[PDB]
């Protein structure tokens, strides 16, 4: 009758602990096979049916979201880690989730949570220190250009794929995308677009806004492609002579007022084309098409237009040029209207695309995809994001590490060897430690069709023998040098996922127990 | 949020699960593969009943929630813009990869590693169909062959009747808004329209733009020599609105007045024809029986009742500009076009207008005509067929020879490639080159052989008997060799069918789990 929980559902100690564990690696599995540039995809369909495949370990943690109160922990560091970075969230849930495997069965041996938070404390802080001594400084070494150990940099994610051919012009552009920007650089800034057909080497790159332009309508041989200071319009507005947007309906019973019907109906629409010419804007363009009759009109008084544009790219136009969208006409004015240097309109892909080039805001860019399907520009474009934040990540940070888990072996066997030279409770835990750092060289190993048993043995007896750069390749199964291959990774990212991970795995170990207020 | 019933499955049982609901699609349409396959019933959501073998109508009408499933529906409407002959083979094909496949799974080897044996043994087929390969209109241009090669395709549809006549309208067009040096088709200028009635030999081909309308007056004249258009959305007549009337007389003094604007604008709108120079009138609406009077004499062509949409087609071709209101009326405005006749189909009168350039220009419409709805519906999809292979016969003088001789000459090739290739992909050029024999081997199916018994014989033929390739005779004609037969199909048509076929095979096996939320 009289109770303490009535409804309330609590439970302490090791089950609480036990059950937390097992809770995290549901959320590191569903990542797990997602982790390097070859892992698979995965297929999450929303509640109203639509699909999403994408290999990313941080937009498919965003549309999971799990109810579970210890699984929202990780989730949580992960959303932290991408909005500071944006790469890293796979291998944070990797190692946190390993973090509490290796020490699961040391829990149900009787051995108290508060040791084993000592020992990812200490254990980690040796970590940091041990990287910034063997990281290594590499800007005008070998006396290269940046230029040149960026391009093989670039060619590297690009390695072994379809453009692995033609692999050598792309290089470039990625090189080209990345150098055109200021001394600011973010992954949305440059934009990029698929058109099918033609030869992959066809694929150029714009420094300006570019747009499919599916404008077919009225004023061919007209509105000049060549202008200097051109007043730059973003309207929403919809200029067609019949659409839902601008029209007239009236019915009566005398004759003559259709003749005032039919030219106050014009009219209404002039009031709205007379506003754009008052306003001097130059080029004019839309979302909405704009019939012909207002083409008309505006090749008789000297103004371009170029309608059907994305509101996307309008957005990306709209931060280029500097100006506004505006969705009236009776608000256009100076303020909302941008500039550009050089507007010129090109052949490229045998349809007309419209590109502003030499606008002073204009810190975006944009590269069109040429390939025979979709299929070559899709698995093509999702190396092109990874491709430019290696560019990205290597004029920002000097001292960099070698990736493929091969920072991940040199810390598995400083920590071992230190683990035995101290007395205590704390030779288990920090052995631990060392053994779960072996998840990130592993998963490589077996999303990549691999045997990892053969590579990690033949990997960790090379460590022995001192060599500290070697790592796992990707393409080739064997063991090789990932510094003289140039894959490199910034020094101190590697070390914010180590304090992530560790950080997360602590928080677990401390609560014994989950109180739920019933409601 | 919604955890709970959400679809959880990985390993190697999602990905069987997979191609058991990819299999389900390709065993449906493995039959159909072929002038002999059987047609396929379809039920309307409105209760019609068609019945047609045609691929692209199949994966059309099929509604499955399966995702795997959707993605090969994907895949056909790509094709339709490209191929349009072997979407079925297509789907066979993929069909054939993922079988395969399935036996694969069973010995360990990696999905990913599987994709790879199939995009490097696709690449060893793809240059062999360019050494077997022969053209036909090199360094020449001739309308003969390509009238005989097109009318072989089209003789196992609905319009086998009329198909010599089918096969002589698709050349003129595409010559039209192409010419054969450039060897650049827009399909899209390329246009398709159909009315009930009369037989497929009715078909006729007009370079311009056309809508079935006719003439205000009957005893217009049938053909106008000068070219002046005019495009409005107003009759010439008293002021009418351009959507509906509703005619409600109020007084006598108002009915007595409408008269007074009856004889003063029935000639006012009529002498502002000659004082601008117009000949054809364009208008919206119709010309009651006074207004075609005064245009009798002067010969004053005119199209009565104008649809809506058609307006703007007119304008786009003839080059044209619409004019709204009466105070816009200018000689700038006014459309150009060669001649402007009025045919009419047999005693029946549909009396169309037509608009011809006199000439070559870039906008042409094929207006079929047939008995039935469903025998025209089927000889829309069947003419689109030979849009699109004159497109690649065009773009591409190279050919190969149909009737499975391509798909079982690639076989030997890829096979001798396997032990070249001395790692785990070399089982995957294997089975890559078991499943390309699917689609010769289905072919016989449908026409009432042993497929085992043939498909041996033909490759034996291909190696012992001649080192040329050899096709398979479905038609049960006189004997083997379809190139005494006159089966060709396109090169590009052969690269992008085992090309898109592959890429949605390996875009499959990377995909090993779905989650989907559940109802709570």
């Amino acid at each position: 009758v009289i109770l303490l929980k009535e409804g309330t559902d609590s439970s302490q100690g090791i089950p609480q602990l036990v059950s937390n564990i097992s809770a995290c690696q549901v959320i590191a599995e569903a990542v797990r096979t997602t982790l390097g540039p070859r892992g698979m995809d995965k297929l999450i369909v929303d509640g109203r049916g639509k699909a999403t495949i994408s290999n990313d370990g941080a937009t498919i943690l965003k549309l999971l979201d799990v109810v579970h109160p210890a699984a929202k922990t990780l989730v949580d560091i992960a959303k932290s880690q991408d909005a500071e970075v944006g790469d890293g969230t796979t291998s944070v849930t990797l190692l946190a989730a390993e973090f509490l495997k290796q020490v699961k069965p040391y829990v149900e041996e009787g051995l108290h949570p508060q040791i084993i938070i000592r020992a990812f404390r200490t254990a980690t802080q040796l970590a940091v220190n041990k990287i910034k001594e063997i990281a290594v400084t590499v800007k005008k070494a070998d006396k290269v250009e940046q230029r040149k150990l960026l391009e093989k940099c670039a060619m590297t994610a690009l390695s072994s794929k379809l453009i692995s051919q033609q692999k050598a012009f792309f290089a470039k552009m990625v090189v080209d995308a990345v150098m055109m920007l200021d001394d600011l650089l973010q992954l949305k800034m440059i934009g990029i677009k698929k058109v099918q057909g033609g030869a992959l080497e066809d694929s150029q790159l714009v420094a300006g806004v570019a747009f499919k332009k599916t404008f077919s309508y009225a004023g061919f041989e007209m509105q000049p492609k060549k202008y200097h200071n051109p007043k730059i319009a973003l309207l929403n507005v919809e200029l067609e002579l019949k659409a839902e947007k601008d029209n007239a309906e009236i019915r009566v019973h005398t004759v003559e007022d259709y003749q005032a019907i039919v030219d106050a109906e014009w009219n209404i629409l002039y009031d709205k084309l007379e506003k754009i010419h008052h306003s001097g804007a130059k080029v004019v363009s839309s979302k909405l098409p704009i019939g012909d009759v207002a083409t008309q009109y505006f090749a008789d008084r000297d103004m371009f237009c170029a309608g059907r544009v994305p509101e996307e790219d309008l957005k990306r136009t709209m931060m280029a040029c500097g100006g506004s969208i505006q969705t009236s006409v009776n608000a256009l004015s100076a303020d909302v209207l941008g500039r550009c240097q050089v507007f010129e309109e090109t052949q490229i892909g045998g349809e007309r695309y419209n590109f502003f080039t030499g606008c002073p805001k204009a810190k975006t860019c944009t590269f069109i995809l040429r390939g025979g399907a979709e299929q070559f520009m899709e698995e093509t474009e999702r190396s092109l994001h990874d491709a430019i934040m290696i560019v990205r990540r290597a004029i920002k940070n000097d001292s960099v590490v070698a990736g493929g888990g091969a920072i991940e072996m040199e810390l598995s066997k400083y920590l071992r060897d230190y683990s035995r030279t101290i007395p205590g409770k704390q030779q288990l835990l920090i052995g631990a430690y060392a053994k779960a750092l072996e998840i990130i060289p592993r998963q490589l190993c077996d999303n990549a069709g691999f045997d990892a048993t053969n590579i990690l043995n033949k990997l960790r007896a090379r460590h022995a023998q001192g060599g500290t750069w070697y790592g796992v390749d990707i393409n080739n199964e064997d063991i090789a040098d990932n510094f003289e291959a140039f894959v490199w990774e910034p020094a101190m990212v590697r070390i914010n996922a180590l304090t992530a991970a560790s950080e997360a795995a602590c928080l677990i170990v401390s609560v014994d127990e989950t109180i739920k207020n019933p409601r | 949020k919604d955890q709970d019933r959400k679809s959880r499955l990985m390993g190697l049982e999602a990905l069987k699960s997979h191609i058991m609901a990819a299999k389900a699609v390709a065993n449906t349409m493995r039959t159909s593969l072929g002038p002999n396959g059987l047609d396929k019933m379809m039920v309307d959501k409105d209760g019609d009943v068609t019945v047609t073998n045609d691929g692209a109508t199949i994966l059309s009408m099929m509604d499955v929630d399966h995702q795997i499933a959707k993605l090969m529906v994907e895949l056909s409407k790509s094709q339709d813009d490209e191929i349009g002959d072997g979407t079925t083979g297509v789907v066979v094909l993929a069909g054939a990869l993922l079988e395969e496949a399935e036996q694969l799974l069973d010995r360990g080897i990696h999905p990913i590693r599987i994709a790879d044996g199939y995009e490097q043994a696709a690449r060893v087929a793809i240059e062999h169909l360019d050494k077997i390969s022969d053209s036909v209109l090199v360094d020449i241009k001739d309308t003969e062959p390509l009238i005989q090669t097109a009318k072989t395709t089209l003789g196992s549809k609905v319009v086998n009747s009329c198909h010599r006549q089918m096969a002589e309208i698709a050349v003129n067009a595409v010559l039209t808004v192409a010419d054969m040096e450039r060897r650049d088709v827009d399909f899209e200028l390329i246009k398709v329209e159909g009315k009930v009635g009369g037989r497929l030999e009715d078909t006729k081909l007009i370079k311009g733009v056309i809508v079935d309308k006719d003439f205000s007056h009957p005893q217009m004249p049938k053909k106008v020599e000068d070219a002046k258009i005019a495009i409005l959305t107003c009759p010439f007549e008293p002021p009418k609105p351009k959507t509906k009337h509703k005619l409600d007389v109020t007084s006598v003094e108002d009915y007595k007045a409408l008269q007074k604007y009856e004889k003063e604008k029935f000639e006012e709108m009529i002498q502002q024809i000659k004082e601008t120079g117009a000949n054809l009138a364009i208008c919206q609406w119709g010309f009651d029986d006074e207004a075609n009077h005064l245009l009798l004499q002067n010969n004053l062509p005119a199209v009565r009742w104008v649809g809506g949409p058609e307006i703007e087609l007119i304008a786009i071709a003839t080059g044209g500009r619409i004019v709204p209101r009466f105070s816009e009326l200018t000689a700038e405005k006014l459309g150009f076009a060669g001649l402007v006749q009025e045919i009419s189909f047999g005693t029946t009168k549909d009396k169309m207008l037509v608009i011809e350039q006199c000439k070559n220009s870039r906008a042409v419409t094929i207006f079929i005509r047939g008995g039935n709805k469903m025998i025209i519906e089927e000889a829309k999809r069947s003419l689109h067929d030979a849009l699109c292979v004159i497109r690649n016969l065009i773009r591409d003088n190279r050919v190969v020879y149909g009737g499975g001789a391509a798909e079982i000459s690639c076989a030997l090739a890829v096979s001798q490639e396997a032990d070249k290739c001395p790692t785990l992909e070399q089982y995957a050029m294997r089975a890559f080159a078991d499943a390309l024999e699917v689609i010769p081997m289905a072919l016989s199916e449908n026409s009432g052989m042993n497929p085992i018994q043939t498909m041996t014989e033909v490759r034996a033929r291909q190696v012992k008997e001649m080192n040329p390739a050899l096709g398979i005779d479905c038609l049960h004609k006189g004997t083997n060799d379809m190139k005494q037969q006159h089966v060709i199909e396109t090169l590009i048509g052969k690269k992008q069918q085992i090309s898109l076929a592959t890429q949605m095979v390996r875009m499959i096996l990377k995909i090993d789990d779905i989650r989907k939320p559940g109802e709570s």
